[PDB]
């Protein structure tokens, strides 16, 4: 009851999963060498070819 | 029209631009755009042209 720092392994597993999801969803905001990081603007702004 | 080393500069904003009447005219020898397909020009709103 007193010492909160008792369940470390479960918290570590949860943190690892959450961080993996966070970086996976954050990777969506990169140009990867393109002109924009959002696909809708590319569709609505530029010629298909 | 001024010289190339003294190129004339102008800023336009706060208006509605119809590029179709610019596109259909054949009086222009070269009509070449880079970041936008000309036929979609009328479908976008910018600032500080």
């Amino acid at each position: 009851s007193s010492t909160a720092s008792a369940l470390g392994k479960l918290q570590d597993v949860v943190n690892q999963n959450a961080q993996a999801l966070n970086t996976l969803v954050k990777q969506l905001s990169s140009n990867f060498g393109a002109i924009s990081s959002v696909l809708n603007d590319i569709l609505s702004r530029l010629d298909p070819p | 029209f001024a010289s190339v080393y003294a190129w004339n500069r102008k800023r336009i904003s706060n208006c509605v631009a119809d590029y179709s009447v610019l596109y259909n005219s054949a009086s222009f020898s070269t009509f070449k755009c880079y970041g936008v397909s000309p036929t979609k020009l009328n479908d976008l709103c910018f600032t500080n042209v």
